[PDB]
C-alpha cells in the first residue's frame, strides 16, 4: 500500500508489587497531583518521554502518552524509579501494553456512505453523534475511525503488528470507495 | 488573687442575670439551655474544620 | 336537560384535575432530588385526549 | 363549552404549590425552594392531523371518516412557573402555549 | 393469570377502621412491571411529538427484545426506551434527530446515542443511513413553508 | 462526650491487648493526645454518668474488666 | 498604598484580638507591646527488577528546600490545562516579589510545561 | 415551539454541573472519621445512617465498615432498625 | 485551626517573631500567641477579600507542579507579571494556592 500508520499513543499497565501511600507520593513527588475527590489515583507527568502515568494505592500503574513501545517501557520504569526514590519498594512486574493508538492518512477523500452500505455488518456511521465512521474489524480486534478527509485512526491494538495488519486490511476497502 | 475570686463570683452573678433576665424574654414571646445546645452543635464542625489545619501545615 | 356542552364540561373537569395531579407528582419527585423539572415533560398529554 | 367552560375550568383549578421535603438537612430556614404553577389563557387550534412523518396538516372531516381518524383539535395552555428559593429573588418564567 | 377486587357493597367490606378490600391487591413481578413502566414512558414520549401508534408498537417490540436480551441491564430504563424510539423511527423511514428525541425524553442526547449503539449491537441489526430528504417534510411544515419552498429545499439539499 | 466514647473504644483495644491493668483517666487522656483541664472535669461528670451505666465496665478503683464472661 | 493597607490590617487585627485578650484574662498592655515590636521588626534486561540501570533521571530538589526565591500565596478558583499549557484563575491573594509585596484581586496566568 | 429539540435539558445540565463541582466524597483517615462520629453522637444519642453519611461526608461503604467496627444496629420502635453510635 | 496561608510571608513572619520575643519575655503564653495567629489569619483573609479591587496578569513557563489536599504548589520560571500600570520581571516564582 505504501502507507504505514504511525503510533500516537500507547497505554501500558505495570504492577509495582507493593502498596503505596498516595498522599505521601503527592507531597514528595515533583509533577504528581492527587485529588481523591476527583479521582482515586495520583496523576504524574514526565516531560522527557512526554507521558502521563496514573499510580494507585494497590501498586498498579498505567502509563499513557508514549509514542513507542520502548518509550512506554522506559517511562514506566522511570515512574517506578521515582516512586522507589520516595522510599517505597517499587518494582517492575508484569509490564504489558494494554492498548495502542495509531494514525495515518490515505491521501484521498472517502465516501463513508458507500463504505457503510457495503460493510454494514462492521460499519457504524452516525453524523449526529460523530462525523467519523467507526469500523470494527474482526480478524484483528481493531476499531478504525475513518473520516471524509481521509485520516484514519486505529485503536484497540496490543501490538504494532495489529495496527499494521488492520491498516493493510482496510486500505483496499477504502481504495474501493475513493471520492 | 482574692480580689480576682470576688470578680469571678460577680461574673457568675452577671451570667445568671443575663440567662434569667431574658429566659423571660423567650417566655414573653431556657436561654442557657439554648446556648448549651448551640455550643454542642459547633464541636463537630470545629474538629472537621480543625484537622484540615493539621494537614495544610504538613502540605505547606 | 344536559346537552353536549355540560357533559363534556364535567368530563374535562375530572381530566384536568387528574392532569394537575400527575404534574404535582412528577414535579415533586424532581424537586425532592433538587433538579429543576421541565414543565413540558410533566404534562401527560394523553390524559385529556 | 369550548369558548367559556374550558377556560373557566382551567382558571378555577387551584395553583400548584410544591416544595422540597427539608432537602440537604441543613439549617433549613425555608431553604427548600417553593415552585408555583398557574395555568392561564387556554388556546385551541383548528383540527389537525399529524402524519407518520410528523408534519402537521389540516384534517378534513371526510378524511377522518375514511381513514378512521378522530376529529380533534390541539389544546394549548399558557403556564407561569415561579421559583422561590428564599434567595431574596423570585423568578417567574412563562411557558407559552403548552 | 390474575384478577383484582373492588369495594363491592357497603356493609362488611369495610371493617374495624375501614379495612377496604381486606387489602391492596399487589399483583406482579419486576420483569413485567419494569417493562410496563417503560411502555407507558414510550407512549408518553411518542404522544409528545405525535408519533403514530405503529411506531409505538415497533418501539415496544424493540424494547422487549433489548430488555430480555439484557446487555443493557446496567443502563437506565428511560435511556433504553428513548433509543428504541429513535431506532423505530429510523426503521419506519421517518427518522427523528437525536435532539428531537431528547426534547421529549428526560435522557440527554449523549446517553441516548450510547444506548442506541448498544441496542444496535445487541439486536445485531442496522438502520439505513439518514438523508437530507428525510427531515425536509417535518422541518418545512413546522416552519410553515409553502410546498414549492419545501420542494426547492429538498432538491437543493439532494 | 464523643471523645468519651472514643476513650471507651481505646480501652476496648486495650482489652484486645490482653495487658489490661487497673488504670485511671489521666494516662489514657495523655496516650490519646488529650489534655487535663476543667474540660476533663466536665467530661468526668459525663464519665461518672457512664459509670452509672458502664456495660463496658468502668469502675472507680481497680477496674475496666468489661466482659461479663472472661477467662483465657 | 500597600503600607496603608498594612495599617488597616493592623487595626483589624488588634480589634479582632481584643475579645480574645479579654476572654483569656490577660491585660491589654500585651497588645500595645505586640504592635510596637511588630512594627519595629517589619520596618536485553530480561530480569527487569533492578531499577539501577538508569541514573540521573531526576532534577535538583533543593529549590523547594530553599524557597528563598519569590513566593506567591493566593487562592484558586479555576485551573485548567490542555496537554501543554497551564491556565490560572487565581483570586485575591498576596505576592512576595523581590521583597516588595504586591496585592491583587484577579490573577490570570498561562504557563508552558 | 413546544418540545423544541435540545441537546440536553437545562435542569439536568445545572444538576450535573453542581455534582461535578462537588465531586465524590473522599475516604478520610480512620482517626478523623471516628472523631467526627463521636462528636456527632455527643449531639444526641440516635442517628440514622443517611444523615450520618451527610454529617461525616465519607463513602457509604467505608463509613459502614467503620461504624460496624464500633457501633451496633438496634431494632427499635422509633421507625426501624437504626445504628447506635455508642460502642457498647 | 484556619486556612493558614499568609503565615509564611513577611507579615506572618514578623508577627511570629514578635510573639516569640514576648514568649521569651514570659509576657504572653504560647496559647495566647496561637490565638493571636488565628485571629490574624481571619482578619488578613477578610481584609484581602474585601479591600482589594485590582486585576493583575502574568505569563511565563512552568517547571514543576504539585497538588495535594486542595493545595497547588506550582513552580514557574522566567515569569513576567504584567499589569496595566506596571510590569515586573522575575526569574523564578513559586505559586502556592488553596481553596
Amino acid at each position: 500500500s505504501g502507507i504505514v500508520p504511525q503510533l500516537q499513543n500507547i497505554v501500558s499497565t505495570v504492577n509495582l508489587g507493593c502498596k503505596l501511600d498516595l498522599k505521601t507520593i503527592a507531597l514528595r513527588a515533583r509533577n504528581a497531583e492527587y485529588n481523591p475527590k476527583r479521582f482515586a489515583a495520583v496523576i504524574m507527568r514526565i516531560r522527557e518521554p512526554r507521558t502521563t502515568a496514573l499510580i494507585f494505592s494497590s501498586g498498579k500503574m498505567v502509563c499513557t502518552g508514549a509514542k513507542s513501545e520502548e518509550q512506554s517501557r522506559l517511562a514506566a520504569r522511570k515512574y517506578a524509579r521515582v516512586v522507589q526514590k520516595l522510599g517505597f519498594p517499587a518494582k517492575f512486574l508484569d509490564f504489558k501494553i494494554q492498548n495502542m493508538v495509531g494514525s495515518c492518512d490515505v491521501k484521498f477523500p472517502i465516501r463513508l456512505e458507500g463504505l457503510v452500505l457495503t460493510h454494514q455488518q462492521f460499519s457504524s456511521y452516525e453524523p449526529e453523534l460523530f462525523p467519523g465512521l467507526i469500523y470494527r474489524m474482526i480478524k484483528p480486534r481493531i476499531v478504525l475511525l475513518i473520516f471524509v478527509s481521509g485520516k484514519v485512526v486505529l485503536t484497540g491494538a496490543k501490538v504494532r503488528a495489529e495496527i499494521y495488519e488492520a491498516f493493510e486490511n482496510i486500505y483496499p476497502i477504502l481504495k474501493g470507495f475513493r471520492k | 488573687a482574692q480580689l480576682k475570686f470576688f470578680e469571678q463570683l460577680d461574673q457568675i452573678e452577671k451570667q445568671r442575670k443575663d440567662e434569667q433576665e431574658r429566659e423571660i424574654l423567650m417566655r414573653a414571646a431556657q436561654l442557657r439551655l439554648k446556648q448549651k445546645a448551640k455550643e454542642m452543635q459547633q464541636q463537630e464542625l470545629a474538629q472537621m474544620r480543625q484537622r484540615d489545619a493539621n494537614l495544610t501545615a504538613l502540605a505547606a | 336537560l344536559d346537552l353536549a356542552g355540560p357533559l363534556l364540561a364535567f368530563l374535562f373537569r375530572g381530566m384536568f384535575k387528574n392532569l394537575l395531579k400527575e404534574v404535582r407528582i412528577y414535579a415533586q419527585k424532581f424537586i425532592d432530588r433538587g433538579k429543576d423539572f421541565n414543565l413540558e415533560l410533566a404534562i401527560k398529554t394523553r390524559i385529556i385526549s | 363549552f369550548i369558548q367559556m367552560s374550558v377556560q373557566r375550568i382551567v382558571e378555577d383549578a387551584p395553583p400548584i404549590d410544591l416544595q422540597a421535603e427539608a432537602q440537604h438537612a441543613s439549617g433549613e430556614v425555608e431553604e427548600p425552594p417553593r415552585y408555583l404553577l398557574k395555568f392561564e389563557q387556554i388556546y385551541l387550534s383548528k383540527p389537525t392531523h399529524w402524519e407518520r412523518d410528523g408534519a402537521p396538516s389540516p384534517m378534513m372531516p371526510n378524511e377522518a371518516r375514511l381513514r378512521n381518524l378522530t376529529y380533534s383539535a390541539p389544546l394549548y395552555v399558557d403556564i407561569t412557573k415561579t421559583v422561590i428559593k428564599e434567595g431574596e429573588e423570585q423568578l417567574q418564567t412563562q411557558h407559552q402555549k403548552t | 393469570l390474575s384478577t383484582m377486587i373492588g369495594k363491592g357493597t357497603g356493609a362488611a367490606s369495610f371493617d374495624e377502621f375501614g379495612n377496604s378490600k381486606y387489602q391492596n391487591r399487589r399483583t406482579m413481578s419486576s420483569s413485567d412491571r419494569a417493562m410496563m413502566n417503560a411502555f407507558k414512558e414510550i407512549t408518553t414520549m411518542a404522544d409528545r411529538i405525535n408519533l403514530p401508534r405503529n411506531i409505538v408498537d415497533r418501539t415496544n417490540n424493540l424494547f422487549k427484545q433489548v430488555y430480555e436480551q439484557k446487555s443493557l441491564k446496567g443502563r437506565a430504563n428511560d435511556a433504553i426506551a428513548s433509543a428504541c424510539l429513535y431506532i423505530a423511527c429510523r426503521q419506519e423511514g421517518v427518522p427523528r434527530t437525536f435532539k428531537e428525541i431528547c426534547a421529549v425524553s428526560r435522557i440527554s442526547k449523549k446517553e441516548i446515542g450510547r444506548c442506541f449503539k448498544l441496542i444496535l449491537k445487541a439486536l445485531e441489526t442496522s438502520v439505513d443511513l439518514i438523508t437530507t430528504g428525510d427531515f425536509m417534510s417535518r422541518f418545512c411544515s413546522n416552519l410553515c413553508l409553502p410546498k414549492q419552498v419545501q420542494m426547492a429545499a429538498t432538491h437543493i439539499a439532494r | 462526650f464523643g471523645v468519651l466514647a472514643k476513650i471507651v473504644n481505646y480501652m476496648k483495644t486495650r482489652h484486645q491487648r490482653g495487658d489490661t491493668h487497673p488504670l485511671t483517666l489521666d494516662e489514657i487522656l495523655d496516650e490519646t493526645q488529650h489534655l487535663d483541664i476543667g474540660l476533663k472535669q466536665k467530661q468526668w461528670l459525663m464519665t461518672e454518668a457512664l459509670v452509672n451505666n458502664p456495660k463496658i465496665e468502668v469502675i472507680d478503683g481497680k477496674y475496666a474488666f468489661k466482659p461479663k464472661y472472661n477467662v483465657r | 498604598t500597600v503600607p496603608k493597607l498594612y495599617r488597616s490590617v493592623i487595626e483589624d487585627v488588634i480589634n479582632d484580638v481584643r475579645d480574645i485578650f479579654l476572654d483569656d484574662g490577660v491585660d491589654e498592655q500585651v497588645l500595645m507591646e505586640l504592635k510596637t515590636l511588630w512594627e519595629n521588626k517589619l520596618m536485553g534486561q530480561v530480569e527487569e527488577e533492578p531499577l539501577n540501570s538508569e541514573d540521573d533521571v531526576s532534577d535538583e530538589e533543593g529549590q523547594e528546600l530553599f524557597d528563598t526565591e519569590n513566593v506567591v500565596v493566593c487562592q484558586y478558583d479555576k485551573i485548567h490545562r490542555s496537554k501543554n499549557k497551564w491556565k490560572f484563575h487565581l483570586k485575591d491573594g498576596i505576592m512576595n516579589l523581590n521583597g516588595r509585596d504586591y496585592i491583587f484581586s484577579k490573577a490570570i496566568g498561562d504557563a508552558e510545561w | 415551539t413546544n418540545y423544541k429539540p435540545v441537546a440536553n435539558h437545562q435542569y439536568n445540565i445545572e444538576y450535573e454541573r453542581k455534582k461535578k463541582e462537588d465531586g465524590k466524597r473522599a475516604r478520610a483517615d480512620k482517626q478523623h472519621v471516628l472523631d467526627m462520629l463521636f462528636s456527632a453522637f455527643e449531639k444526641h444519642q440516635y442517628y440514622n445512617l443517611k444523615d450520618l453519611v451527610d454529617i461525616t461526608k465519607q463513602p457509604v461503604v467505608y463509613l459502614k465498615e467503620i461504624l460496624k467496627e464500633i457501633g451496633v444496629q438496634n431494632v427499635k420502635g422509633i421507625h426501624k432498625n437504626t445504628w447506635e453510635l455508642k460502642p457498647e | 485551626m484556619a486556612y493558614q496561608l499568609y503565615r509564611n510571608t513577611t507579615l506572618g513572619n514578623s508577627l511570629q517573631e514578635s510573639l516569640d520575643e514576648l514568649i521569651q519575655s514570659q509576657q504572653i503564653t504560647p496559647q495566647l500567641a496561637l490565638q493571636v495567629l488565628l485571629q490574624f489569619d481571619k482578619a488578613i483573609n477578610a481584609a484581602l477579600a474585601q479591600r482589594v479591587r485590582n486585576r493583575v496578569n502574568f505569563r511565563g513557563s512552568l517547571n514543576t507542579y504539585r497538588f495535594c489536599d486542595n493545595v497547588w504548589t506550582f513552580v514557574l520560571n522566567d515569569v513576567e507579571f504584567r499589569e496595566v500600570t506596571e510590569l515586573i520581571k522575575v526569574d523564578k516564582v513559586k505559586i502556592v494556592a488553596c481553596d
